[PDB]
RNA sequence: UAUGUUAAGUGGAAAAGGAUGUGGGGUUGCUUAGACAACCAGGAUGUUGGCUUAGAAGCAGCCACCAUUGAAAGAGUGCGU
């Protein structure tokens, strides 16, 4: 989270509490992530899990994971460096089922790659992703994986916007990825990756 | 009185630019043809090349337009004797280039009719002012 | 309207007035309307 | 804030009559928060007020806590009749008599000092006055 | 009876805290060579200061924040684009 807020937040002054203790975070955070192309998602960081979690605490957890169950994407982070990670991962999934996280696109990110010497930093194998949260290259890569799963419906389209309605050029500079910006005598012609929601609004162009 | 008496003040380089940055929504909203002003303004390209020229568009009582030329900017004339294109990021704190008062003497005469001050010396200091803001070192 | 014991300017456009012997702040920003 | 050890685990509540015998004039910092009326200041209130002062200064300037909680206080649980000896120690208090400068601060400008101290004062159960040397 | 105070039925329950209530004191800045309030001009010029950015032209953000005509006007106090 902190990594993606440094890189890809309009207000990069605000990082979450990180430390080498058990249950560092106990309250969900939500942070706006704006990609360098201008695609926008929210990144949410939850409570951690731990084996044999009291069946009473589990009832309380359900309220925190309310955003995760309602999430568009689910990014499961595992500590790859630790020996018992297949043990940790299965214990996590079993908990998520009890919480009520069902039928949500999952991505099994394996973290703390730097602690190993054999494995390379950024790698992908379907849902599997090897990376180091400390490193920027890792995040730039995780960012790309998110942009593949969320913004698929984003397709390319051509627009011709007269000079009198500049405001529409600003909208395309702010709410869509511009590939090329062409200029004619009649008006401005701009071809971009936009959403279906934008292909209703700018339809006249 | 018909159309617009109002005048549109902008600046453009030597090479004719149809695009939006200076002219586009500064001409379009006035209601000109633009390309007509790509077969007119070139009269002020052959003489002054590379550097920028503040143009004053004057739409009269009739629909038609008559371009009125002005003298190039201070900071733009202050980057021909500095052998650089881009200005500095943090001025005074860290300078980039160095200019001489001999070249300021020309610019202090080149901008004389535009600057109110009637003296021929005050238009040296006010240029050493535009230097401080830019971010360069001066020698007399 | 915020009705609360502690009525204070929240911005610098906030003004503290009295009407009917109640203290209140009024402001362009309607979130800042307070009455004691 | 807790005494490392104590001669006696239990102790009289005592009384808070009179002006504090000492520590009525700011002696270390520039500005001080002077108690106007008497009260017990618990260690939990001193910590609250300390963090509130300190956070607002942003690791800038000094903060002297001039009062220390020397005196334990006990309690009886709910559902326990009177008698069967004195209750177990609960916490630690400093009986602050009136005129006692409780906190002092130096190495920040007046405005920040005055602001730091009002934030501190709002955590304390006692009527305070900001005073300077 | 005398001189003051209070507008709350305070008097005739209730705290932290909050506040353009009202009376009295006491310091103190400007002021009939004209203040403060309003009303009448002006509020310019280099210049869209530079960088940054599709655009940033006082006014997204960062760094500077000089001079000029004189009555003086910030490289701009808010909105606005
Ligand atoms: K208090
Ligand atoms: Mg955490
Ligand atoms: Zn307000």
């Amino acid at each position: 989270m902190n990594g993606l807020v440094r890189a890809y937040s309009e207000t990069a002054d605000k990082q979450v509490f990180e430390k080498d203790m058990l249950f560092a975070t106990l309250e969900t955070s939500v942070r706006e992530i704006v990609l360098p192309d201008n695609k926008q998602f929210l990144l949410t960081d939850t409570v951690g899990f731990v084996s044999k979690l009291p069946h009473q605490l589990v009832k309380a957890f359900r309220s925190t994971l309310e955003e995760a169950r309602d999430a568009d994407l689910l990014i499961h982070v595992v500590d790859y460096s630790d020996p018992h990670y297949k043990t940790m991962m299965k214990t996590t999934e079993e908990t998520l089922k009890v919480v009520g996280v069902e039928d949500v696109p999952v991505i099994y990110a394996y973290n703390k790659a730097d602690l190993l010497e054999d494995e390379m930093y950024p790698k992908q194998t379907g849902n599997t992703i090897i990376f180091s949260a400390r490193e920027e290259e890792s995040l730039e890569f995780l960012t790309e994986v998110i942009r593949k799963e969320l913004f698929a419906s984003y397709e390319k389209a051509t627009f011709l916007i007269p000079f009198e309605a500049g405001q529409v050029v600003a909208y395309l500079n702010e709410h869509a990825d511009i590939l090329e910006t062409e200029y004619l005598e009649n008006g401005t012609q701009i071809v971009a990756e936009v959403s279906p929601a934008d292909l209703q609004k700018l339809a006249e162009y | 009185a018909k159309k617009v008496i109002k005048e549109v003040k902008l600046q453009i380089p030597a090479g004719k630019a149809n695009p939006a940055p200076p002219v586009g929504p500064a001409l379009g909203q006035a209601g000109v043809n633009i390309m007509g002003f790509c077969k007119e303004f070139n009269a002020r390209t052959a003489d002054q090349a590379g550097l920028i020229i503040p143009v004053v568009i004057t739409v009269f009582e009739d629909r038609s337009f008559t371009f009125i030329t002005k003298t190039p900017p201070a900071a733009v004339l202050l980057k021909k004797a500095a052998k650089v294109e881009k200005g500095s990021g943090e001025p005074n704190k860290t300078k980039v280039a160095s200019v001489t008062r001999a070249q300021v003497q020309e610019i202090a005469e080149t901008k004389m009719p535009d600057l109110n001050a009637a003296n021929v010396e005050s238009a040296m200091l006010m240029v050493e002012g535009t230097a401080r803001s830019m971010g360069i070192i001066i020698q007399d | 309207m915020k009705v609360r014991p502690s009525v204070k300017p929240m911005c610098e456009k906030c003004k503290v007035i009295r009407r009917k012997g109640k203290v209140m702040v009024i402001c362009e920003n309607p979130k800042h309307k307070q009455k004691q | 804030l807790v005494p490392k050890r104590v001669k006696y685990r239990r102790e009289f509540r005592g009384n808070m009559r009179g002006r504090a015998k000492g520590g009525t004039e700011v002696a270390f910092g520039e500005y001080g928060l002077q108690a106007v009326e008497a009260s017990w200041i618990t260690n939990r209130q001193i910590e609250a007020a300390r963090i509130a002062m300190t956070r607002y200064m942003k690791r800038g300037g000094k903060v002297w806590i001039k009062i220390f909680p020397h005196k334990s206080y006990t309690s009886k649980p709910i559902g326990v009749r009177m008698g069967k000896g004195k209750g177990a120690p609960e916490g630690w208090v400093s009986p602050v008599k009136r005129g006692k400068i409780m906190f002092e601060i130096a190495g920040v400008p007046e405005d920040v000092a005055r602001e730091a101290l009002r934030l501190a004062a709002h955590k304390l159960p006692v009527k305070t006055k900001i005073v300077k040397r």
